[PDB]
RNA sequence: GCGCGACCCCAGGUCAGGCGGGACUACCGCUGAGUUUAAGCAUAUAAAUAAGCGGAGGAGAAGAAACUUACAAGGAUUCCCCUAGUAACGGCGAGCGAACCGGGAGCAGCCCAUCGGGCGGCUGUGCCGUCCGAGAGGCGUCCUCAG
RNA sequence: GCGCGAUCACGCGCAUCCCCGAAAGGGAAUCGGGUUAAGAUUCCCGAGCCGGGUGUGGCGGUUGACGGCGACGUGAAG
């Protein structure tokens, strides 16, 4: 076996994974307004992945 | 193995579904009236030749000398030149479906005493009226120095 | 006038003389041929010549085959479920006519064309037969003819479906004008039930 | 030459067996449109990680990050043009980047070390 | 030159031959700003923005030239499924362009239909 | 008792040219419920709603009388206002429920029942060169006359 | 018709179609050693083989193969 292989789910899962990163120190500074608690940032233990 | 091989439409159909019944339609029926009989075409071919030389004797100068000939093809023009009583001989094709298109003329012409010939096939009537299409009916309105052969 | 009167006179009399023979014989064909038939000739040129027939490109004539009877209403053998003023399966008959269904079928299959008008080409004992005129919008010959370029206008696409055919006006009650006609004109949904 | 008199006996003389003729096609004249030059740049940058460098030394193989409508034949061509080297095998991965990580093993005739030096990479 | 460029007007006044050498040079240099990303310099910032534009300017400008050229070659001849996009753009706008209105009022029963007037006096 | 080339019906392909299939919020066209009400309920009512389905346009749709009519006149068609909760329907229970007209909004009457295609030429919504397929009637002074 | 020859370009033959449908039915070919923080029968090092696809020569043979009672062993379209 592969480790379920298909590129077409596999890439998009990897995109959401790259998309779930911290906000970049800068966008807090120039800035308009917010306690910038980003927020769409998701976790290995809790809630559940979607497509 | 060998011997025969021979003969599609007698034993291996389907191969054509529309037309077989179309032949059966011509041959069979039941049924009440109406269209049949004459042409041994000897007396077609003379009519056809004296229909070709009823478009094709056309001269007709600027001057009212004599314009010779008219032949007209197509059902409505043939009806109206019978009704307007100067058709000198009309021609009917037997090969007409809808039949309804040509039914009127044998009754109509015999009420005008205009003679009518019944050529077997529609395409030859269209070619010999010098169309580039078949013709269900045609007329001569005025022949051309032929009167004796026309009578 | 002309020759077109005789065939018109015949077609009155479906049951009689040459017309019952020749058209019962063309039903050997009509049963054989599909529920789309395009043909290159009108069966009735008279009622082509009086519903809009000019031979000219973009014109087609087509025969449609529609079942006889009413309408039968889903679901049988899992039946409604409701009080009996509203129970009905074969009892109801459509209040579109069988002529309009033929208009719909035809315009669905020839989707780039629009129904002009339609006529009657008989019945046997389960099929009712129509022949329908559909006229191209998109080609120059229809456009450069002022007797038939009114169809081209974008408002007139899919006109059979919105009931703007002659058949669609007639089942909509728009045959009268006056007295009576009062619930049909301008529309069966017209006042919004105020 | 072949006369349909032949053709008539051929339809009569075959119970089933199937039909037959074959035929050509041709273009018009209104000129189909579209002149193009649609080009992607397969190569995007030489990839840089500690794991690439050891691969430079140990086993003569440069490491690029490439496009996501790569293959191995286009990269085996792309690398060849732009760096003047023959490449012997190419190994291809989708990455958690969304990007395609390609290990390109080169000929010993021109070594990854001094191929690299003029666009240094670690 | 040896320094970076460009203006829009400068590309326009260059030949097809010149601009592609310019497009050539630009990818090559861009390719450098990729290895120079490992360096991370602020010069590779400003420059990697502005080279991106210069590529876009060369790519557009050549496309215009080619469309213009095609239109000039063909205004003599017969043509276009492509310029036919542009004239319509599209299905709604194709419906609005038969044309309908002038043609619809064209023919049959039409000369005397309205009030007459002034015109007759002028020609006196 | 027969083969062939050609006309004419059907069919498949083919590339061309042309259109259509999905969308935008409601508006705008068939099929078609029930809760509910009638203090129950089955006709009736909720409701030709909602919903489902299809399809159009910037608006649709409806249109120049086989009309109204109850007289003696009007004079295509929508819509607004009211005619009216009248007429008519209905356990004639509960409820249902208009039209003619009348005055406005705005007005308009017409129309059936040589065409296109291909190149070439142009100042390409066009026309020319060409090749191809396919309200009517007679007479009369005249008044009016395209662009 | 599709399918195939066929080189010069062209004609000939037939019956039930065409994709998806198992990463655990069926199936062309790889191992051993090494190395990485993290891969590995996947890269390397050694060695092997397959598949698919053009040339080359050894010759085994030539009016399409000898031997061994035999069994059996050591051209080419329709």
């Amino acid at each position: 076996m592969p480790s379920h292989k298909t590129f077409r789910i596999k890439q998009k899962l990897a995109k959401k994974q790259r998309q779930n990163r911290p906000i970049p120190y800068w966008i807090r500074m120039r800035t308009d307004n917010t306690i910038r608690y980003n927020a769409k940032r998701r976790h290995w233990r809790r809630t559940k992945l979607g497509f | 193995r060998q011997r025969r091989i021979l003969k599609q439409r007698l034993k291996v159909p389907p191969a054509l579904n529309q037309f077989t019944r179309t032949l059966d339609k011509n041959l069979a029926t039941n049924l009440f009236k109406m269209l049949l009989k004459y042409r041994p075409e000897d007396k077609a071919a003379k009519k056809e030749r004296l229909l070709k030389r009823a478009q094709a004797e056309a001269e007709g100068k600027t001057v009212e000398a004599k314009k010779p000939i008219v032949v007209k093809y197509g059902l409505n023009h043939v009806t109206y030149l019978i009704e307007q009583s100067k058709a000198q001989l009309v021609v009917i094709a037997h090969d007409v479906d809808p039949i309804e298109l040509v039914v009127w003329l044998p009754a109509l012409c015999r009420k005008m005493e205009v003679p009518y010939c019944i050529v077997k096939g529609k395409a030859r009537l269209g070619s010999i009226v010098h169309k580039k299409t078949a013709s269900v009916l045609c007329l001569t309105t005025v022949k051309n120095e032929d009167k004796l052969e026309f009578s | 006038m002309g020759a077109y009167k005789y065939v018109s006179e015949l077609w009155r009399r479906k049951q009689s003389d040459v017309m019952r023979f020749v058209q019962r014989v063309r039903c050997w064909e009509y049963r054989q041929q599909p529920a789309i038939v395009r043909l290159t000739r009108p069966t009735r040129p008279d009622k082509a010549r009086r519903l809009g027939y000019k031979a000219k490109q973009g014109y087609v004539v087509y025969r449609v085959r529609v079942r006889r009877g009413g309408r039968k209403r889903p679901v049988p053998k899992g039946i409604v479920y409701g009080k009996p003023k509203h129970q009905g399966i074969t009892q109801l008959k459509f209040q579109r006519n069988k002529r309009s269904v033929a208009e719909e079928r035809a315009g669905r299959k020839l989707g780039g064309l629009r129904v002009l008008n339609s006529y009657w080409v008989n019945e046997d004992s389960t099929y009712k037969y129509f022949e329908i005129i559909l006229v191209d919008v998109a080609h120059s010959a229809i456009r450069n003819d002022p007797r038939i370029n009114w169809l081209c206008k974008p408002v007139h696409k899919h006109r059979e479906l919105r009931g703007l055919t002659s058949a669609g006006k007639k089942y909509r009650g728009l045959r009268g004008k006056g007295h009576t006609h009062h619930k049909a004109r301008p529309s069966r949904r017209a006042t919004w039930k105020r | 030459r072949k006369s349909k008199k032949i053709r008539t006996s051929v339809t009569f003389h075959r119970p089933k067996t199937l039909k037959k003729a074959r035929d050509p096609k041709y273009p018009r004249v209104s000129a189909p449109g579209r002149n193009k030059l649609d080009q992607y740049q397969i190569l995007k940058y030489p990839l840089t990680t500690e794991s690439a460098m050891k691969k430079i030394e140990d086993n003569n193989t440069l490491v690029f990050i490439v496009d996501l409508k790569a293959d191995k034949k286009k990269i085996k061509a792309a690398v060849k043009k732009m760096y003047d080297i023959q490449a012997k095998k190419v190994n291809t991965l989708i990455r958690p980047d969304g990007k395609k990580k390609a290990y390109v093993k080169l000929t010993p005739d021109y070594d990854a070390l001094d191929v690299a030096n003029k666009i240094g990479i670690i | 030159m040896s320094s970076g460029k460009v203006k829009a007007g400068e590309l326009w006044n260059k030949s097809k031959d010149d601009l592609t050498k310019q497009l050539a040079e630009l990818k090559t240099e861009l390719g450098q700003l990729r290895i120079q990303k490992v360096a991370s310099s602020g010069s590779k910032l400003n420059r990697i923005h502005d080279i991106r534009k210069s590529i876009a300017r060369v790519l557009t400008v050549i496309n215009a030239k080619q469309r213009a050229q095609l239109r000039l070659f063909y205004k003599n001849k017969k043509y276009a499924p492509l310029d036919l996009r542009a004239k319509q753009t599209r299905a709604i706008r194709r419906r609005l362009s038969p044309d309908e209105k002038s043609r619809v009022l064209e023919k049959t029963k039409k000369r005397t239909v309205h009030f007459p007037q002034r015109k007759f006096a002028i020609k006196a």
